RNA sequence: UUUUUUUUUUU
RNA sequence: UUUUUU
RNA sequence: UUUU
RNA sequence: GCGAGAAGGGAAGUGUGUUUCAAAG
RNA sequence: UUUUU
RNA sequence: UUUUUUUU
């Protein structure tokens, strides 16, 4: 009835989804795992070393570009590596006997099993910067919270139609730091709604 | 400059936050009503009049709420449309006046004693016809091939020079191309490689320029963003390196990456700046050969120029000991350092029996009202939800607060930060009103506890 | 044609495109065809044809610039690329590739 | 105002082609807005009564539900910021009576003026 | 910069004492005099800045008042024309029926 | 008494505007003009109901004062309040007369 | 500039270049050889040791 | 006064934070320094995209500071066009030019930006 | 321009003043700085809220949130404050630092004592310098070959 | 449930 | 106290 | 108190 | 000399209160 | 309460 | 490869 060969149509939205009797059918799905753990442990040591050696030449952003790592992911590698080494050199406790919540214990098992089947990743595979793309991220993505409407209705006419009312930013209160001392911390309360600045 | 008083620094943050929220207006054009309207005469007359009201609605900012009586407001709402520029949209004259005195109303200079002379980022015209109109080696960023389809800074340069300059360009590339083929054949990718340089004497392009280099640049659409950044760094480093043992030290690289190959003022900017510093110091060199001691950047675009300046600031940080910032919470800890001796017997209570740990008490609230009036209301003294502000950054050596720091952290409910019909708040003149005479007078009333919580 | 390709693959300034349809890209066409030399300038090519010499005027690129009957964007025997720069290689898409995987 | 509420009974018919309606000044203006949206095929003033045609598609009519909000005995008014809450996530048609003539609910929010909800077309709960 | 600067601290110490007064009183009175000068500075600054805002708001009121006056005048005139045109037709028509 | 959320609804705001006049002025028709320099003005007010969302009307008869005694029975006039008490019944002052009944 | 597109198999990911870092070239070489295997890679084994 | 947490089988899984962000303005915005900043899709995650980071970066840079009717229209248009054209001496595409006439068109190209920046020849 | 502050002044209560309040939950009381009259109760009517004060916080450092655009405005109106209030505002730079108890001239022994503490801190620095050259996580002693760990903070 | 942080949408 | 196990 |  | 009902439910229905404005002893 | 089997 | 699966 209509021609639209693209991948952002109503029917093409959320491809490979159960629409019918297949919703109740059990299906296995891949297990997610953070990128900072899938990398080769060997490379983590190397990356940490560089960071700790010369932060100027080896910045947080430049270091992650060569190995293809995000600015946030590379930060955790140094932080997690530091603590592991600190307890070994100082002869405090072994990493295996370290106390940690159950959420991390299950994560460690997955990391070991991930490599035992496929293997560790020699180089990360992720983009440093994001990209505006059409994807389904939760139920709050395909909804307009400003006008609170799902279906947009407009008049059909060839002539220029009047534009819609643009929204205004929401003014909220914030706090800033002016003077900081060991025995006292002074702060300032900002009120954007005040006409007189002074 | 160098605001030492606490009051001056406190007011600086207020202006920065207000500037971000301020947005210039954008009046949209309105179409003319149609004369051959098929509607009935009664509706046609009303529609024609309504069109004029909308035009003035978006071009007539409203005054303060306190100006007119309450009654007046109610009648206007039901008689005229709502203006698009409310009193609580833009800042008043007070904010503009303050910036004049504070000093917020040649851009950057990175100077290193011993290695590099200066690094000026002055932005102005190159071929308009000293800081930025005297050098001896001009740069160019042409397309991979020797023919510019459209756009590009080099398109203008080549045409300006006329056939005299063009003839020299085609001869130099021809010889270089042939040399690569023979060298790669006798000893044992038929095109050019990104990172090559070519020399071309000036032919009247600019009286104040001696040489004119030709450095090829790659594209941006190839690969992802992570791969694109890696490619640009390789070309920059190779270009700079070759230039060193070429001639006198005077670089006039206007702006690399701009044109038609894809550019990013945010990301690309940092690459360039960061690269310049290394060249000067010659980090990647076993045998130091100081030849190049002058690097400058020239940009025509005002917008771009401003952005470039920002990059400079970041570059200066973490490199020079005189501009090394440090958070206050960790700065004081680092000063009062001590050596603590811990024996084996002091860690007896540190160890625990259970291996794993988790929450042993669900956070499920039992009484919603009883708990709220016992542990929520007493601990809440503000009508707005404000999170903990970021820490203050201080210097390492001098131990004084710096000028540039992190911005504010505004909070929004449910993520949405857009209001279509903002109301007229009464917070514009706290404890102040208008008298019959027109003068400003105060009031004596208890403030509403939920004033800011009822937008 | 440009509008149709834009919807099929979003690509412009500051975005990673697949390079499909651009003049400087190799595609697996059913039959041989000449490159798209329409976007090249006419002033620089004409002045460069004489200085290039006979080596790069009749044996480098023109020796195979008219071997095929078909062409792209019409025909232009005067404007061409004397230099032998191969515009090979391509890029993978980010939408269709993620669906089959 | 009473004659305005008498149009829903005549226009809400399945097995019919054209229905009469009392002539009124306000009623004429209402039909103009509905025709723009494509709900009424056409109408004609036959003197003391107005003949209005009915639109059908695959048997069923285009109009399936009519709700009268305003009544002669009272008056419903909503502020510009309150109409959005009422009307949200719907395809319905609300007739708004503003000072500058009569317009739909979509245009009322654009101008930001306080209208008056008269009737509802193709509205659920 | 003087009152809030380091010079204020040393100024209090360099003060002449008086018989019958404690050492702390000499500094307290000196500090009180300084506190009187800061009040005037803030008062003058607030008034100067408030004047700029008051003038800006006055211009908006005048512009809005003029715009509203024209809109009402034009709208009222159009309505009167329709009534006058119709009233004339009835008067002449009524006399015709009487004959 | 009205709640905080009841002062922002269109129903209450519209009723308020009708009742509200410059200088707290009122509109009413005279019903008694027997005593010298005295006229009883009957004013009509309005109120809003937040339960059924309906507005009713209730008459408010008040006494007024006239200097020239121009007003007569059955003539709509305008009244203005005053910050005092004059006479046993007199509580208002005349400004003008809108409509005049023949004799 | 487009015409009838003929299906053709390409490997843009495994494409050595003159600007890639030495580590990237090494990493891609091993990965490429694993996918091209048709004896071990395209097989399913239940037990870990060759029992 | 609440601490949400899972109370079911799926007690340990990736729970990414989502921050819905609708369109900032429905009006058509131009390209900043040639880089398009128009909205492509409505689905936006918490992480700020590079395209949006450019617009917000430039926002903070902008400082707060700074007879018949038909006959009259044509009369003013001619006077304005002539006056503006004479200031340079004492838009649409497709403007061809010859190689030997480059100097003649070069001055015209650079002169239109002083009186009509909207021209994009 | 004294006419603009007439409403503020109250005949029954008194002139305006700046003080603190005591509110919250038992055991975790926090101070709240507000503006009120002289005879007004400690917890009651208030004109405007200037900020708050938390002398006890989890981090161990006393916090202080105040409005820089309101405190200066109120002082011009002629609002007094207690001795303790002046000291806190002095550190923030809003008002001149008031003298401490007994004045400044009497502070003779404290000056010498402060110098000794400062000298000790500088000398301690010199001690740790040598440590970094031969840092040893594990150091024994000639008593029983006992292990003694070393860690900085 | 963060070694050197009093910062952290930790999960 | 046993069984299993990169 | 597996920080009084 | 200055401060002190800081422990008050006894009066009132169209009142006590709320809201809109005004106040150079 | 007690505590490196 | 750690008193790992394994549980006052």
């Amino acid at each position: 009835q209509n021609r639209f060969p693209v991948l952002n149509t109503a029917e093409n939205f959320r491809y490979w989804k159960d629409r019918g009797l297949d919703r109740l059918l059990p299906r296995v799905f891949p297990l997610k795992l953070p990128a900072h753990r899938r990398v080769d442990p060997l490379l983590r040591e190397y990356i940490f070393f560089l960071h700790s050696m010369d932060p100027a030449r080896f910045s947080i952003r430049k270091l992650g570009e060569r190995y293809g790592l995000k600015e946030r992911t590379v930060e955790l590698i140094c932080r997690e590596f530091s603590v592991a080494e600190f307890l070994r050199r100082t002869e405090l406790a072994t990493p295996y006997t370290r106390r940690v919540s159950r959420e991390k214990a299950v994560l460690r098992m997955k990391e070991a099993l991930f490599s035992l089947k496929l293997g560790y990743d020699q180089l990360g595979d992720e983009d440093l910067d994001e990209q505006e793309e059409h994807e389904f991220r939760g139920f709050r993505s395909t909804q307009d919270w400003i006008q609170r409407q799902n279906i947009e209705v407009e008049m059909m006419s060839a002539f220029p139609l009047p534009a819609k009312r643009n929204p205004l930013p929401k003014r909220v209160d914030v706090d800033v730091t002016v003077h900081n001392t060991p025995k006292l911390k002074v702060m300032n309360w900002i009120d954007p709604n005040d006409k007189v600045v002074f | 400059r160098k605001l030492r008083l606490h009051q001056e620094r406190a007011s600086r943050g207020h202006i920065e936050y207000l500037r971000q929220l301020e947005r210039p207006p954008t009046p949209s054009p309105f179409p003319l009503p149609p004369s051959p309207s098929p509607s009935s005469p009664a509706s046609a007359a009303a529609a024609k009049a309504a069109a004029f009201a909308e035009q003035a609605a978006a071009q007539t900012p409203e005054p303060s709420v306190l100006v007119r009586s309450a009654e007046e407001w109610i009648k206007r709402d039901f008689f005229f449309p709502l203006s698009h520029q409310p009193d609580t949209a833009t800042a008043g004259e007070a904010a503009r006046a303050l910036e004049r005195e504070l000093g917020l109303s040649l851009l950057q200079q990175i100077e290193l004693p011993g290695f590099g002379e200066i690094n000026v980022v002055h932005g102005d015209l190159l071929s308009g016809s000293e800081g930025n109109v005297l050098a001896a080696d001009a740069m160019l960023v042409p397309v991979p091939p020797n023919f510019l389809p459209y756009r590009g800074f080099g398109l203008e340069v080549l045409e300006r020079g006329g056939p005299a300059l063009q003839k020299a360009a085609f001869v130099e590339v021809k010889r270089k191309l042939q040399q690569r083929e023979v060298a790669r054949d006798l000893l044992s990718e038929g095109g050019l490689d990104p990172g090559d340089l070519l020399l071309t004497p000036t032919f009247g392009v600019c009286p104040r320029v001696s040489l004119l280099a030709f450095l090829v640049t790659p594209y941006y659409w190839q690969g992802n963003s992570t791969e694109a950044a890696r490619r640009l760094r390789f070309t920059m480093r190779r270009a700079l390196d070759d230039l060193n043992r070429q001639g006198p030290g005077s670089l006039l690289l206007p702006f690399v990456g701009i044109g038609l190959y894809g550019y990013e003022p945010r990301g690309a900017a940092e690459i360039l700046v960061e690269s310049a510093v290394e060249q000067l110091l010659q980090v990647d060199a076993v045998d130091p050969n100081y030849t190049l001691r002058k690097i400058t950047f020239v940009d025509r675009d005002a917008t771009n120029a401003a952005l470039l300046a920002e990059a400079a600031q970041a570059a200066k940080r973490a490199w020079l000991p005189e501009h090394q910032v440090v958070p206050a919470p960790v700065y004081w800890s680092q000063k009062q350092r001590r050596l603590l001796d811990v024996t084996d017997g002091m860690l007896m209570f540190c160890r625990k029996h259970t291996r794993l740990s988790f929450k042993k008490h669900h956070g499920v609230i039992r009484r919603q009202k009883t708990h709220y009036f016992s542990n929520v209301r007493p601990f809440l003294w503000r009508s707005s939800r404000v999170l903990e502000p970021p820490p203050l950054l201080l210097y390492r050596h001098s131990g004084k607060p710096a000028d540039w720091q992190l911005p504010a952290r505004p909070f929004y409910r449910q993520g949405v930060s857009g209001l279509l019909f903002p109301p007229r708040l009464r917070r514009g003149f706290p404890s102040m009103r208008v008298n019959s005479k027109g003068q400003f007078v105060g009031v004596n009333k208890m403030p509403y506890i939920a004033e800011k919580a009822q937008p | 044609t440009q509008y149709i390709l834009n919807q099929l693959d979003p690509g412009g300034a500051g975005r990673n495109c697949s390079g499909i349809g651009r003049p400087d890209v190799r595609l697996p066409l059913a039959k041989p065809a000449a490159p798209s030399t329409t976007h090249l300038p006419r002033h620089l090519v004409q002045i460069a044809r004489h200085v290039m010499g006979e080596a790069g005027e009749k044996v480098r690129r023109k020796a195979l610039s008219f071997a095929s009957t078909l062409s792209d964007q019409g025909f232009s025997p005067d404007v061409f690329d004397p230099f032998g720069t191969p515009l090979s290689e391509r890029s993978r898409i980010k939408r269709l590739y993620n669906l089959v995987c | 105002m009473q004659r305005a509420c008498e149009m829903v009974v005549s226009l809400l018919r399945v097995d019919a082609l054209s229905q009469r309606c009392p002539f009124h000044v306000l009623n004429v203006q209402i039909l103009d807005l509905l025709q723009r949206e494509g709900l009424i095929r056409g109408f004609k003033v036959d003197g003391t009564k107005i003949d209005i045609l009915l639109k059908h598609y695959k048997g069923a009519p285009v109009i399936r539900n009519i709700r009268v909000v305003s009544k002669p005995s009272r008056d419903i008014w909503l502020t510009p910021h309150e109409l959005k809450f009422r009307t949200r996530f719907n395809t319905g048609l609300w007739i708004m009576q503003t000072s500058c003539g009569v317009i739909s609910h979509r245009d009322c929010l654009r101008m930001g003026i306080g209208g008056k909800m008269l009737m509802a077309i193709n509205n659920g709960y | 910069h003087f009152l809030l600067g380091p010079a204020a601290i040393e100024q209090q110490k360099a003060a002449k004492m008086q018989r019958g007064l404690t050492p702390y009183q000499t500094e307290l009175f000196m500090w009180e005099r300084q506190m009187r000068e800061i009040r005037k500075i803030y008062r003058a600054q607030y008034l100067q800045r408030l004047a700029e805002v008051t003038e800006e708001e006055r211009q908006k009121q005048l512009q809005l008042y003029l715009q509203e006056k024209r809109e009402r005048r034009l709208r009222r005139e159009e309505q009167l024309q329709r009534i006058y045109d119709d009233k004339k037709r009835r008067a002449v028509l009524k006399d015709r029926m009487r004959i | 008494h009205y709640k905080t959320w009841q002062r922002n609804t269109a129903g209450y705001l519209r009723t308020f505007m009708r009742n509200k006049l410059p200088n707290n002025e009122m509109i009413g028709y005279v019903i008694n003009d027997k005593h010298p320099k005295s006229i009883r003005v009957a004013c009509d007010r309005f109120m809003y109901v937040m339960r059924y969302k309906k507005t009713f009307r209730y008459t408010k008869k008040v006494w007024a004062h006239d200097e020239e005694s121009e007003a007569r029975l059955g003539d709509v006039v305008r009244i203005q309040p005053l910050g005092y008490r004059i006479g046993p019944w007199k509580n208002y002052v005349l400004v003008r007369v809108l409509h005049k009944e023949p004799r | 500039a487009i015409d009838e597109v003929i299906p053709e198999e390409i490997r843009p990911e495994f494409t050595p270049y003159t600007w890639k870092s030495p580590l990237q070239k090494w990493a891609e070489e091993l990965k490429r050889k694993r996918l091209t295997s048709h004896n071990v890679y395209e097989t399913e084994v239940f037990l870990h040791p060759p029992a | 006064a609440h601490n949400p947490l899972p109370r079911r089988y799926p007690l340990y899984k990736h729970r990414t934070l989502f921050l819905p962000l609708s369109l900032p303005s429905y009006s058509p915005q131009p390209a900043i320094s040639g880089v398009a900043v128009a909205p492509l899709t409505i689905t936006t995650n918490a992480a700020q995209l590079p395209r949006t980071l450019l617009l917000q970066s430039a926002v903070r840079q902008l400082r707060p500071l700074s007879s018949s009717w038909l006959a009259s229209l044509a009369t003013s248009l001619q006077d304005d066009a002539a006056q503006l054209a004479g200031q340079c001496f004492p838009g649409t595409f497709l403007a061809v030019y010859s190689s030997d006439e480059f100097p003649a068109i070069c001055v015209v190209r650079e002169a239109l930006g002083r009186v009509a920046p909207g021209v994009r020849l | 321009v004294r006419h603009m502050f007439l409403p503020f002044y109250s005949k029954e209560r008194g002139p305006p003043r700046i003080r603190m309040q005591v509110a919250g939950v038992k055991g975790k009381r926090f101070y709240k700085i507000v503006a009120a009259n002289q005879r007004d109760p400690r917890d009651g009517k208030h004109m405007e809220v200037l900020g708050s004060y938390a002398p006890c916080t989890p981090s161990g450092v006393e916090e202080l949130r105040l409005r820089f655009s309101r405190i200066k405005f109120w002082l011009a109106a002629g609002a007094a404050f207690n001795s303790k209030m002046g000291g806190l505002l002095g550190n923030a730079g809003l008002v001149p630092l008031p003298p401490p108890m007994f004045g400044w001239r009497t502070k003779a022994r404290y000056t010498l004592l402060e110098s000794v503490m400062q000298k000790q801190e500088k000398l301690r620095e010199n001690q740790l310098r040598e440590y970094f050259k031969t840092a040893e996580p594990v150091v024994y002693r000639q008593v029983s070959e006992d292990r003694d760990d070393v860690e900085q903070e």
